[PDB]
């Protein structure tokens, strides 16, 4: 579909704040993670970035980025983009706000995407687990054996089974446009905004749509400014401030839906059997930790189950 | 309970209302950096999830099994009967024939 | 399994608010004082003591909730029931359930 | 002994008969692809390693 | 040597089959894994691969890669080829349908 | 980790390292990390500078 796409991006823009990569020590970026998700039993995970993907400006091409630059919008090309937990991963699907990707086990969640000058990427300690299904533990499943009933991620662009709320941007806060007029400070308009300027002196502490300034202080360090931008909207986040943006509680329906469907299991080696009369004899040899369980029919039940590790007898 | 087994119980299965606490703490941000930091206690319905005891239908008498969505319990083999049946009278013959 | 949301919280480059307590499964708010916070080659939103934040925390059900969800259940007696296939005299095998 | 000690006995340094068992088992292969699916026993000879 | 290699590279071609690599969903790949061996007090691994390394179609230029593209086949110099366990190995030789390299666990 | 590697390209080479020895991440304070997180409790600590000179 393209119609969802589009109310997606019909008001959504990308936006900056912060993320703790250590390796540059608490830098503020375009992809700021915000709260990975995985709960699936396949080790599938999701996560829900600060950046748009997919359409670009126009609204089309699925495999373009737009992101923040500076205080402007940029769309270009997705060129190298990775995911990574302790090895490589293998991205799925994305989408705006969203990345559907397959991950192995590890401590700590990144991911970084080039333009050319910067590798931008963020990292975020979360724990990561791949959780199998039915009795036998994994490293991966394999090729053949029993199908179960399992749960995880749909991989569709579209979907209306839970959405959440975009909301009306608040003020973002700026000196670069505060210059010197000639011996005073001076305050240029971006053609749009309510630049909210404020110094020692009560100033226009609202934004003006017209370039000026105020002789309360000549040096811009005892002036702020604060753009004020009304023409697109973001989702709210605690990683950003709010200004007196209270309106506009418009929808956004998730990208990606936990589902469930089939998947597949291994099945373990046979045991060898002993018909011992008046007893039985069993040798085990598995080759993960594996279930097992015995119980009597008659009136008491005398339930048995351990795991077993070691190939082993049992009476 | 804080995360034992329940935690967040809702009424129905989409009700409007949670009556059960999760022991949320709020805290201080640093650095003048805009975050809101907090602190819970972790799900107790994961930790009921990692420790389920013996499932039902492994430890049932008298050997039977246990569907779900009747919650039939079928084959429980115990006791007796008494049965009582009528057939047709036209599925005899006269004692001469025989 | 729960989650915990957390709308965008208010600052103020002067001066002080106070939050107020809404009806809302175990809603949080509070107030913290002198932020000096930071943003992107911004001003900061600061010329002095700033005494302004409101992180606010929210719980409600997860959106996986829908497919996983433990219920729990009172029982009662209920009835009895079975199938049962007979055959007498010549007749061949007629089943039915009673 | 289906992989503890003996599994794989030839009489030789070269010979060529092996009289013992591996427990060797087939499997269906499943959704049309191309493979051949099988299980066996862990070789006994690395246990008793 | 080189006749080894000709020998090798006489009558044999790559071939296409399955793999189950699931970034991608049990996709066809002229590099298709087949018994992997490793038993190597050393670490070393050795893997037997679908696709013939090393001679291009002449037969010389052992720097060189021969994989079967769609139903024909297709030689392309060796740019950027990599073996993986935990974290990036260290491959020492190839030849033909055999790589060996060395890995962590 | 377990074997510290380093390594740097010049075009033709890849300049490549290794030595076995071992690596350790220590926690301070009485909480084991995988890494520390974003928020929470300060502590005295103690790690190497980043200066030249």
């Amino acid at each position: 579909d393209l119609d969802t796409h589009f109310t997606q991006y019909k008001l959504a823009r990308p936006y900056i704040a912060d993320c703790p990569n250590c390796g540059h020590s608490r830098c503020d970026s375009p992809i700021a993670i915000e709260e990975v998700r995985g709960d699936a039993h396949a080790g599938v995970i999701r996560i829900q970035t600060s950046a748009m993907f997919g359409l670009k400006t126009d609204g089309v091409d699925l495999a373009y980025m737009s992101f923040m630059n500076g205080k402007t919008q940029k769309s270009i090309k997705i060129d190298n983009l990775h995911v990574r937990t302790s090895a490589p991963c293998s991205l799925v699907s994305h989408h705006g706000y969203y990345i559907l990707a397959q991950c192995p086990p590890g401590d700590t969640v990144t991911v970084g995407f080039h333009d050319g000058p910067n590798r931008h990427t963020c990292t975020v300690a979360h724990k990561v687990e791949f959780r199998p299904v039915g009795r036998e533990k994994y490293r991966h499943p394999p090729e053949h054996g029993v199908e179960l009933p399992c749960n995880r991620y749909t991989h569709k662009r579209a979907d209306q089974g839970h959405y959440v709320e975009m909301h009306q941007p608040g003020l973002v806060a700026d000196h670069s446009l505060l210059s010197i007029h000639s011996a005073k400070v001076k305050i240029t308009v971006p053609s749009g905004a309510q630049v909210k300027y404020y110094c020692k002196c009560p100033d226009v502490r609202k934004g003006i749509t017209s370039s000026d300034h105020t002789t309360t202080c000549t040096d811009v360090k005892q002036c702020r400014a604060y753009l004020i931008d009304n023409k697109k909207w973001v989702y709210n986040s605690g990683r950003l401030p709010r200004g007196e943006g209270d309106t506009f509680k418009g929808k956004l329906h998730v990208p990606f839906v936990p589902v469930k469907a089939k998947c597949i299991a291994t099945l373990a080696p046979e045991p060898l059997v002993e018909h011992k009369h008046r007893t039985l004899i069993l040798h085990l040899h598995p080759d993960h930790p594996t279930l097992l369980t015995t119980r009597s029919l008659g009136s008491d039940a005398n339930p048995t189950r351990q795991w077993i590790e070691r190939p082993t007898t049992v009476n | 309970k804080a995360g034992s087994f329940g935690d967040l119980q809702s009424r129905t299965s989409t009700s409007n209302d949670l009556y059960a606490n999760t022991n949320l703490k709020l805290q201080r941000p640093q650095a003048g950096i805009v975050h809101t930091p907090f602190t819970q206690v972790p799900s107790g319905f994961e930790r009921w999830k990692k420790d389920k005891g013996a499932p039902l239908n492994d430890v049932a008498p008298f050997g039977c099994s246990i569907a779900l969505e009747p919650l039939r319990a079928e084959n429980c083999a115990v006791g007796s009967i008494p049965i009582s049946i009528d057939i047709p009278d036209a599925a005899f013959t006269r004692i001469s024939e025989t | 399994k729960y989650k915990t949301k957390v709308p965008s919280p208010v600052v103020k480059c002067c001066g002080a608010t106070q939050c107020t307590s809404k009806p809302h499964p175990d809603y949080q708010c509070q107030v913290f004082s002198g932020v000096y916070p930071f943003m992107y080659g911004g001003a900061y939103c600061f010329c002095d003591t700033e005494n302004t934040q409101m992180s606010e925390a929210y719980v409600e059900r997860s959106e996986e909730c829908s497919i996983d969800h433990a219920k729990a259940y009172k029982v009662h007696t209920g009835t009895v029931q079975a199938m049962v296939n007979i055959t007498y005299g010549s007749v061949s095998w007629r089943s039915a359930d009673v």
